[PDB]
């Protein structure tokens, strides 16, 4: 029962892989990555990570 | 900076008032709701030959 | 009324006079006007640079903050809240702050105050109408550590009451800075040995703000949430910069992911589209 | 005892104000004012300097210092292409991040001239000619060399002075253009194209970069403060 | 011809034949403090042509595939003699300064340099929350070099090129006093930065003015045969130094 | 500090105002006016222009 | 103790304002958003031999 | 605008001018202008000593009292309160006033009210809004003695209403002194015997205020909480004082505990540091 | 009937308004002013004034008049300390009670020169010179005599005239410096030292008593209210 | 029956503000922050025989 975050953000455009997409208790420091939604493309500029911050609020996504 | 005009009144029996603008654009003002003009000189008598109404105008 | 420089008509020229071959070599920026290569016309030109100066661009009520804070709460840390004044934690002004190095400006500033009912069993009240207090500590000063404390007795702090149901607090404050300009960027140390924090937490000072209820203990749970809306205005910015390219992570400094330079291309050459068909 | 009559939009907070505002610090005394070089009156002042343009931007290079190298070389059939993007200071993904983009990408309307500087960074042997071309919307991309001299070209000779300025005038049918992207007022088109060729000589490396600027000419403006779409944040920053 | 320009301070002396033109600063030219924006209540010193001369900084091989370099320059004058001695007794300092950075080839080279002073170049750690130390900031007259992929080396700075440390696109660094070394007509490095400070003095150790950046956006390129080391060699000179405040010996 | 009445007829929305307001964009660069052929300044310069009656409209 | 400047208004088709300052001090005036002047000679052109723009610049 | 006074420039200097060496006995500081001793340069200072004057110093609203009161309780004595007016009940306020013997000023007095509903079974109502009276007595004045006494009908006496919602109430009192100005100190006696009571007390004499709830009693307890502010102004002082060392214990006279002058040290010397390490 | 629109920050109260108000006593007869001698316009015609600087606090002595008395005596080695403390008047443990440090605790920025007199309140027939002496931050502490003769200092001859004034200028690099502890305004270190040592002939005393003054020139100046640090109250006093 | 002062500004780089008295009462008026005169000659030199500041002052 330690501190955890939310649930991801969930993007219009990306959704998460399988490993993450389940699972609950999210610690600080874990990182997850998302997947493109199956009509689109991945973005090269921009990294599909989200790291949970200490505050338990999760980094900024906005369009990956 | 107040400027002094007259209210609409009625005829055959000058009255001012003031105003004021306050802010800092000209979308800011009141209405212009004084400016009786008209010119239906474009729309009416549109023509070349600028006809005479005393005359028949043809022929 | 300052407008912009017109266009002056041309003609045909067969000359040794070269305006194109220029050497942007010598850190020179060409100053080519449109009628120097082609044959233009007179165009007598109104346009006005009234709304891209720094004035126009900087003079907008941004955000800042949000603080949250309760009326009833059983650990009493959550009757109130706290915020140490900086700029830095919204992106938008901070970055439209970062356009500049030194800047130099009066603050008008504004609280927006909504309150939420929490959650309880007891939830039908008949509560009268809620009143704020907003005071300013200087830095150094005394700090509060409850809400029945009297270190809220505002005496020298200015301090700002508020009831709910009318129009939001407003007030300025003048240049509240001990060098001649403010620093958005400090490269240096705090100590003289080259030591200790790094960057611009050196010169922030500004002291804090706190917040409580000015009523008493209430029957059911009140949450409040006011929104600092800083203001510049009297502006005067000096050596500019270029804009930021990455996304913040901390408001203690400038560290950064490495992102590339833009959004990319699948080729070098433009053609016509390849879509569907005639 | 006055008579007050509250008009409406009493008690709004407007976001673009200008009333005024008691003082929270009466009778303060500002710290003197000092002549610090170098001060910014107008954000227009800023966008009329050069800055590079990232125009190999091929899906790879942006993560590099290759996005700025534009290639050239010697090639074995002129009338070739060198590069090419659409005129959109703030829209189009080349100079989409660009100081010109950037001060333009805060606004929603823009207007007047555009200036472009090709300096040639090779050798002090090689020698050739380009076509630095502008083409008005209205037709398609030209896609020869012969369609594309039809334009505003200027052909740039290579020579001890190692740049040129291509001045993208302003033809318009409104006063102003957006900065985003709609078919009402799409602006054109920049091409370049081998002229005759790169001639080196002997023991000398073939294959040499352009790099690009962009400034805006004393004619200039911006209309309509937005926010730009670049800013992002998800939490606050602690 | 204006190919040719001497530069004449102090007991030192550079001459350049294939300069383009020389430039200065945001249109300022450095000279001392007035006694109506000044602060401090003693009798400066303004020492003397003692200080306001060349120093020659160490010089760095440029490579083919090298990234850049930056120096950080009221540390990096700090063994340069009397300056150096200059800014340990004192509390306050303040100058201008005159920078000139040499580099050559033959006709048969190509590449391009950039040469920028960017005031207050607040660097970013390489790992996101985590402490510099002060060496690799500044390494006083050695040269710290970027990177083309990030770095991740612990208390080190963020050197990647597209980013430049600070966090900005590095196409958008032609905003500060910069010029350009083409290999195919230039030499002439030469920016006069008068001081940007937002005190009227300031202290030479704690606080860094400025920052040098030499970014080679065109790399160094040549053919089978030509001379394969191209060194690069950085001259500064400080120009209008005074001094204020003297007490005992400082912190090396 | 000034003594002030509200009158009657404060605080309501009357439908012909002729008030002042804050502009939402403060300091807005208008574009330029421009010339166009036709402009009516009053109504009445269309009511005096002739028009078709129809007279003959009887049922179908 | 008023003062009268101009209001910001379209060009090509000089409406005045007024404005009182109420308070003492000179934080709490409002905002001066009528400066358009401008001088980009230290951005642009910042060298010295001030060149010619007609002539090569160089040799 | 009065600027502070100037640095003039100086050399060297070998004669019999002796700036430095006074003589601290003669009841006299010494004048010594900086440029006296070392070599100044020519400094003009823009320094202005605005908001370190008496007026800019005393005239901020500080605090003096709380008075609580009821509007329904058992007992008559609750319902209404009162507050004989001195302004020595607070220290904050005291101690500033202390700086100076003789004080003479206007007071601009500000009250904010707070009611906190209390606790009962019945604690759902629909309460309209409250309203206050604030009754000023002068010295010597009939005093009431319950809430629905007909000695609240202020035919005579300055009283002021409030109604729960609106800004706080706030008028201005002129200098209300039998003396040429206030006393901050009296060292002497009530009677000419030398007896009675002793020091400042014998000079209040400035009646006391009253406070009740305009309505009737209600069905539920509500407790009123109200705040008087005195804020000084049109300030002139006479004779200065030492800052006050010790606590202070009562309102009536100045006896305190014996505290020492300072916060103590270790050594009488100075050195670096001996902290943990290099 | 005024069209009149409510701004923010209406019907709050804040502290340090200007605002006019209505008398609660109309028509009062104040009774007529009397020229009281000693008027105080200015608090800082207060500061200028002499108060004795309690040094030697050292740990006991602060219950006594013991904190105002520095030794001095006869030392068989030149060249040693006298005492020490470090000039922050409000921050600082030794002056921080003064008269100087009371006015200016209420205070948040100074700036200025200080002034300090030592007063040598011993024998006629004894005599020696002391060195007193200023060092502005950047190094250490000085920790012999030959390292802290490099300040501003000055040495002091006792004689008929008894006592001496060191004038600390201002050195700074700000227009204010802040009454509390912060890294950034650090302001330097006041040491004394035996010059060459006290000598006194037969059946005379050799401990004496030197006194330390302080006070503030003609160019003091301080900004920002806020409260003293010092003041406490837990209940009301009755 | 009004009266114009100039308003507190900074230094080195005259606004004028105005004040409309309006009560019957001297009490009623704000406060008066801008009297910025001093005299410390009565608490420093407090003498008689003044001093020189250049001579020993004694013997
Ligand atoms: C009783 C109401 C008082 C409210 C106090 C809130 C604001 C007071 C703090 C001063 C505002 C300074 C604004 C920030 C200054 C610099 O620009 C930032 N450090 C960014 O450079
Ligand atoms: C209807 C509202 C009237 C409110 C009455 C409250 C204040 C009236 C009392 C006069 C205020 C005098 C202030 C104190 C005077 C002296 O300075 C003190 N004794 C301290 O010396």
């Amino acid at each position: 029962c330690n501190r955890s975050c939310e649930v991801p953000t969930r993007l219009n455009s990306a959704s998460l892989k399988q490993p993450y997409i389940t699972q609950n208790y999210f610690p600080v420091g874990t990182v997850v990555e998302y997947e493109c939604r199956p009509g689109y493309r991945r973005e090269p500029s921009l990294s599909p990570k989200l790291t949970c911050l200490q505050n338990l609020k999760w980094s900024t996504a906005v369009e990956f | 900076g107040a400027q002094v005009s007259t209210q609409k009144t009625g005829a055959h029996e000058i009255i001012h008032y003031t105003n004021i603008n306050y802010y800092k654009d000209a979308a800011s003002n009141s209405a212009n709701r004084q400016d009786f003009t008209q010119d239906p000189g474009k729309f009416t008598e549109p023509v070349k030959d600028i006809m005479v109404k005393s005359l028949p105008a043809l022929n | 009324v300052v407008r912009v420089a017109d266009t002056m008509p041309s003609g045909p020229s067969n000359s040794e006079s070269i305006p194109a071959l220029t050497a942007a070599e010598t850190g020179h920026t060409s100053q080519v006007v449109p009628s120097d290569t082609i044959q233009t016309r007179h165009v007598r030109n109104f346009h006005v640079r009234s709304e891209s100066s720094v004035e126009n661009f900087l003079s907008r009520s941004a955000c800042v903050y949000i603080v949250e804070y309760k009326t009833r709460d059983d650990t009493p840390d959550k009757m109130y809240d706290s915020w140490v004044i900086n700029t830095r934690q919204v992106a938008q002004l901070r970055r439209k702050l970062e356009f500049f190095t030194y800047v130099r400006f009066d603050v008008e500033v504004t609280f927006v105050i909504t309150s939420v009912q929490d959650d309880s069993t007891r939830q039908n009240t008949d509560t009268p109408a809620l009143t704020h207090q907003i005071m300013y500590v200087p830095p150094g000063g005394p700090i509060p550590q409850a809400v029945d404390d009297y270190n809220w007795q505002t005496s020298t702090n200015p301090s700002v009451f508020w009831t709910e149901g009318n129009a939001p607090p407003r007030m300025s404050i003048p240049f509240m800075s001990v060098g001649n300009a403010y620093s958005n960027f400090y490269d240096g140390w705090s100590h003289f040995s080259q030591t200790g924090v790094y960057g611009f937490n050196t010169l922030n000072n500004m002291g804090k703000l706190y917040f409580r209820h000015v009523n008493d203990k209430t029957i059911s749970p009140i949450t409040s949430k006011v929104r600092i809306y800083f203001k510049p205005k009297h502006v005067k910015a000096w050596v500019p910069r270029p804009p930021r390219l990455c996304e913040y992570t901390h408001k203690d400094n400038v560290d950064f992911e490495p992102k590339g330079v833009t959004t990319s291309r699948t080729q070098l050459t433009i053609s016509n589209s390849t879509h569907v068909e005639n | 005892g006055l008579p007050v009559m509250n008009t409406p939009g009493s008690n709004q907070f407007l976001t673009s104000d200008d009333y005024q505002s008691p003082t929270a610090m009466p009778q303060f005394d500002v710290t003197p004012e000092m002549n610090i070089p170098g001060e910014v009156k107008n954000l227009m002042e800023i966008a009329e300097v050069d800055s590079v343009v990232p125009v190999n931007n091929v899906n790879e290079n942006v993560n590099s210092l290759e996005a700025y190298r534009i290639p050239v070389h010697s090639v074995t059939e002129t009338g070739a292409q060198v590069f090419g993007f659409t005129l959109q200071p703030g829209a189009d993904t080349v100079m989409e991040r660009t100081l010109l983009g950037e001060i333009l990408n805060y606004y929603a309307n823009w207007s007047g001239s555009i200036k472009l500087t090709f300096m040639y960074c090779g050798s002090a042997m090689a020698t050739g000619k380009f076509l630095l071309a502008y083409s008005p919307p209205g037709a398609g991309v030209p896609k020869n060399r012969r369609e594309a001299m039809l334009g505003t070209h200027i052909i740039w000779d290579i020579g001890l002075q190692s740049s040129c300025v291509l001045c993208v005038p302003w033809i318009s049918q409104t006063h102003y253009r957006f900065v985003s992207k709609d078919i009402y007022t799409d602006a054109g088109f920049i091409t370049c194209w081998y002229q005759t060729s790169i001639v080196v000589p002997a023991e000398v490396q073939n294959q040499s970069v352009i790099l690009c600027f962009v400034s805006a000419c004393n004619d200039f403006s911006v209309r309509l403060l937005r926010d730009s779409p670049f800013v992002r944040q998800t939490a606050f920053y602690q | 011809s204006d190919r040719v320009r001497s530069i004449t301070l102090g007991n030192s002396t550079i001459t350049t034949q294939e300069s383009a033109n020389v430039v200065v600063g945001y249109g300022v030219w450095p000279d001392y403090l007035s006694d109506e924006e000044a602060t401090a209540e003693d009798q400066p010193t303004q020492p003397d042509v003692a200080t306001c001369r060349f120093y020659t900084l160490d010089s760095v091989s440029w490579m083919k595939e090298s990234q850049g370099w930056w120096w950080k320059f009221p540390d990096a004058l700090r063994d340069m003699g009397l300056f150096g001695q200059n800014m340990q007794y004192h509390y306050l300092g303040r100058s201008g300064y005159t920078i000139h950075v040499q580099c050559n080839a033959s006709k048969f080279h190509q590449g391009c340099l950039l040469v920028v002073c960017v005031p207050e170049a607040e660097m970013g750690a390489a790992n996101i929350n985590e402490k510099i130390n002060r060496e690799h900031l500044s390494n006083g007259e050695v040269a710290n070099t970027f990177s083309g992929t990030k770095s991740s080396n612990t208390n080190d700075v963020q050197q990647a090129v597209f980013n430049a440390g600070m966090g900005v696109a590095v196409g958008n660094l032609t905003i500060f006093p910069h010029q350009w070394i083409n290999l195919r007509t230039n030499n002439c490095a030469t920016i006069v930065m008068p001081y940007i400070n937002s005190v009227p003095m300031d202290n030479m150790f704690r606080h860094y003015n400025f920052t040098l950046m030499i970014i080679p956006f065109a790399k160094l390129d040549y053919a089978a045969g030509s001379s394969t080391y191209i060194p690069i060699t950085v001259t500064v000179a400080p120009m209008c130094a005074e001094y204020n405040g003297l007490r005992l010996a400082g912190h090396q």
